[PDB]
RNA sequence: CCAUAGGUGCAAGAGGCGAACCAGGGGAACUGAAACAUCUAAGUACCCUGAGGAAAAGAAAUCAACCGAGAUUCCCUUAG
RNA sequence: AAUGGGUCAGCGACUUAUAUUCAGUGGCAAGCUUAACCGUAUAGGGUAGGCGUAGCGAAAGCGAGUCUUAAUAGGGCGUAGUCGCUGGGUAUAGACCCGAAACCGGGCGAUCUAUCCAUGAGCAGGUUGAAGGUUAGGUAACACUGACUGGAGGACCGAACCCACUCCCGUUGAAAAGGUAGGGGAUGACUUGUGGAUCGGAGUGAAAGGCUAAUCAAGCUCGGAGAUAGCUGGUUCUC
RNA sequence: AUUAAAAACACAGCACUCUGCAAACACGAAAGUGGACGUAUAGGGUGUGACGCCUGCCCGGUGCCGGAAGGUUAAUUGAUG
RNA sequence: AGCCUGCUUGUGUAGGAUAGGUGGGAGGCUUUGAAGCGUGGACGCCAGUUCGCGUGGAGCCAUCCUUGAAAUACCACCCUGGCAUGCUUGAGGUUCUAACUCUGGUCCGUAAUCCGGAUCGAGGACAGUGUAUGGUGGGCAGUUUGACUGGGGCGGUCUCC
RNA sequence: CUUGACUGCGAGACAGACACGUCGAGCAGGUACGAAAGUAGGUCUUAGUGAUCCGGUGGUUCUGUAUGGAAGGGCCAUCG
């Protein structure tokens, strides 16, 4: 399904209105692409796929950080 | 944001400090091995080693002084066809003309080039947009004879 | 090339069922408005996922006025 | 000569709860009364809260008066109750009972029928006779003629077989769609056996709004749901 | 299927138009499958309906295609008062 | 397009010229203003101006010498034509590979070519996807479309004197 | 010659389901005519028009969510 492997988001709903008020439904979506990451521990690619939030905290604590909480709440990267 | 470790770059410096784009130091620099992130914890560590950062500043120069005199020797000859008639018959090439540069040049091959000048036309002199940096290139000189 | 994927061997756990109760995910229409599009009906019916013998909630970046009250949960008033 | 009723015997229609107003009969009375909850529990405690004893004004405010106003003038308004009990009303809930066509939400169904898919077999007999080929002529050659063969076809007659054009009988039928006589196709755009695929604002359709289990201008079943009905029918002992 | 077998629907034939392949198009929240293990002498859609002789004028309305010069025109910026 | 800097540019009546100017400066002594003829430059609300002085280290506009609405020669502030180059930034154009993409090829997992991973080949900051916004949209849905009426449909009429 | 096409009112009645309606002596403010009694709260009378909610504009301490102010209300006047 559409959640991030960094940061647990996931689809919301809501609302539609218009101009006379006549409310229906639609979704949230994320923005999540695709992207690869160098590690240089393990010294190869690993690709999961992120959101634009995903990509700032990377940007924050780096790789090995995000990669190994990952694992520590069980997950496959 | 990054601290710069190379020198030959078109904003390369010794140990100065830049800003950049996200996207430029993500993708390309950091996977190389050509900048690090600044930091506060292992600085204690980066100024330890100015002297071995400024040793190898003078090295990847050298080689490239002992590069050069292999290069522009233009003694490749490539056995294209149509020796005599005129039209475009040859074998042009754009993936043994990497191994061509290779066996008598540097030993780096890797094409992801994007080009609408790639084959070349009647017998002739001509050039080859070759893999030669990152983010330019210019064409080599490839000499096309009989067969 | 190293060494990860991958593959076997063992240990421990889970899976299913059950009337209501509880917390989350998704969520109508008839009908009211003496018509009907905002609104009601109603976050109700139903459908999934969890857990417990109960659950959830809880120990102040809370409320009060210059007086003060000190966790939450539940019933009666403020008050239709 | 408008409705309803074959007769009998059983059952079959103004209820409840919480708020509030008016009357009847009661308790204490410028005061009357407690709700939760405690309780040796129908007792007792519990007066928080409510209604009253004073109004006028949109409000601050002022008060047997106050508002408007330049007003002190005029004028508007103003100078024995409370908690039970039993009745008549009213509000909100299915609200006197029975009765729709529809709408929405989870499922069941292509053993009938509509197309498709894989593997099977079925079509008595009797006619017609294309292309082609052979050979004889023919021609510079190819044309072109004859003879012998030959066996094409959503070809022709006609039974199993599939279908449904006419008449009569039947209509409480033998049959919730037949029968007896006659009809159309019958080697193919055929018929059919077994097994599978497609589903409810959704399929299939040589297209008629046709078929989807004797139901189809959007099935069947269980929930929302005792849906809504200014509309019909009924509403039970005496004076 | 069970009151309508037709002059209705089909049809071979004809024209118009869209589609250069990860195709137009359809079914799918999406992954993907049909198209098609095909490639413009192909594949979708719309009308007319073998054959023979033919198919006249109107580009104002509405639609599609072509063109940008100029006018108006969306969030987004936020001068100034 | 903001920014900078030094800013050197400032030609109408008319002054010898030339006015963006406000304060110092009465002249100005760095080859004095070297002059002066004429030297090029670019120059021009043009012969108007700045800089080389050919010579050669040679007096000049005159400091009201004038006249002109403000007088020069000199030091200060800024601005302009723009000069350059920078600093940043938009909009367009070309190219490059490292992101993303491949319903391409051959190895590996594998006895499978679904799915991965490795490497070459193509495209390449486009495509595509989130979120905010314009347009088209009976493809689809919820709904509305009055009464009187010598039957109702058509017509006539709905308020006031 | 002028602005009584005035401001605060209004005992009483007529009509009338209600909401709206019509006439009005007189009192107090400040005025225009006339020498002065006096007359003037529009036009000989009866048709010339549309509630509420919204919002817009002038006056307004009456409120102004701790306090001091403001925003937003309220009342009066007037516009679609």
């Amino acid at each position: 399904s559409r959640v991030c492997q960094v940061t647990g988001k996931g689809p919301v709903t809501g609302n539609n209105i218009s101009h006379a008020h006549n409310k229906t439904r639609r979704r949230f979506l994320p923005n999540l692409q695709h992207h690869r990451f160098w590690v240089e521990s393990e010294k190869r690619f690993v690709r999961l796929r992120v959101s634009a939030k995903g990509m700032r905290i990377i940007d924050k604590r780096g790789i090995e950080a995000v990669l190994a909480d990952l694992r520590a709440r069980g997950e496959k990267f | 944001e990054v601290i710069l470790l190379e020198k030959v770059a078109n904003l390369g410096n010794l140990g100065d400090k830049v800003n950049i784009k996200g996207g430029y130091a993500r993708n390309f620099l950091l996977p190389q091995g050509k900048a690090t992130v600044a930091t506060a914890e292992n600085v204690a560590a980066f100024e330890a080693r100015r002297a071995e950062l400024e040793k190898a500043a003078a090295e990847k120069k050298a080689a490239a002084e002992a590069r050069a005199a292999q290069l522009s020797e233009l003694v490749v000859t490539l056995g294209a066809h149509a020796g005599d008639e005129g039209k475009l018959f040859g074998s042009i090439g754009t993936r043994d003309i990497a191994e061509a540069v290779s066996a008598a040049g540097y030993p780096l091959e890797k094409a992801e080039v994007r080009l609408p000048n790639g084959a070349l036309r009647n017998t002739g002199e001509f050039d080859v947009a070759v893999h030669l940096h990152t983010d330019v290139e210019t064409t080599l000189k490839l000499i096309i004879v009989a067969e």
